This record gives structure tokens, sequence and C-alpha cells, in this order.
């Protein structure tokens, strides 16, 4: 871009280039889905998605209250989310199985399936990530008021 | 949010 640098890109809307702190190798990040991929990547009316939610609290209620179901911190929740992403990408675990096993959403019962929806129904961050995903693609950690999600667009 | 490398 600058006179002393190689020129470059497209990067469809939402994408940006970055560097691996570990290898110095370039990779691409989508700031809407928060997904990362090595390959240069280079909207629809309804989409169907499945997700895995990891809740966290920051609440701090008085002694009189019953113990809360969710006690982990946001940091701990993000660590769990990143670990699941790694296991799914490495083919070590299947998205559906992990969702059924660890998702804190009531949809865990349906292997994480939320069904088909249009814009206006889901929390904005979730909605934006879902519609920016390609069919069959998975998001990176997505933050909403419900907690941290991993989203898989199935349709 | 600082992103994690793809692998």
């Amino acid at each position: 871009g600058s006179h002393g640098m190689a020129d470059e890109e497209k990067l469809p809307p939402g994408w940006e280039k970055r560097m691996s702190r570990s290898s110095g190798r370039v990779y691409y990040f989508n700031h809407i889905t928060n997904a990362s991929q090595w390959e240069r990547p280079s909207e629809p009316a309804r989409v169907r998605c499945s997700h895995l939610l990891v809740k966290h609290s920051q609440s701090r209620r008085p002694s009189s209250w019953r113990q809360e179901k969710i006690t982990r911190t946001k940091e701990e929740a993000l660590e769990l989310i990143n670990g699941y992403i790694q296991k799914i990408k490495s083919g070590e675990e299947d998205f559906e199985s992990l969702a059924s096993q660890f998702s804190d959403c009531s949809s865990a019962k349906a292997r994480g399936d939320l069904g088909a929806f249009s814009r206006g129904q889901m929390q904005k961050p979730f909605e934006d990530a879902s519609f920016a995903l390609r069919t069959g693609e998975m998001s990176g950690p997505v933050f909403t008021d419900s907690g941290i999600h991993i989203i898989l667009r199935t349709e | 949010y600082s992103p994690t490398s793809p692998s």
C-alpha cells in the first residue's frame, strides 16, 4: 500500500489480513464471525445454524442468594470456547457432539440446532456472524448477552 | 479481541 510495501487484496467485506505470532505466516481473520483461516478467503434471506454456548457470570449477588448455576468467568468461558474450536478444527471432535455435550443453551438437546431464521430474530452479534458465514462454515468466538458462542451455519 | 491463528 505504501511505496515501500507489496500491494494487495480484495478481502470480501468483513475480512482482514494478519500475521501469526508463532510462524510469521500470514492468515485471514473475519471480524464479523471472528473466524481465522490460512487461505485467503479472497447476503441470503434465511440461514439455519447450530451453536455451542458457554455461559459466564460476572454477577456478584449478596450472601442470601442461592448458589448460581453459572460461576465461571468470561476468561474461563473463552478458554473453553477456544479449546472446543481447536478440537473441532483438528477433527478431534464433531461440532454436534460437543454442542450436545457442553452447550449451556437449551438447544443442547437438539445437537445445538436453532433452526432457520431471518434478520431481526437473534441477538445482533449472533445474527451478524450467522449471515456472514458460508454454508458449512464455523465461526470463531462470538460474544452476546447470553455468553460466548461457536456458530455453525448448516444451511 | 485479539484473534487466534487458524492452527
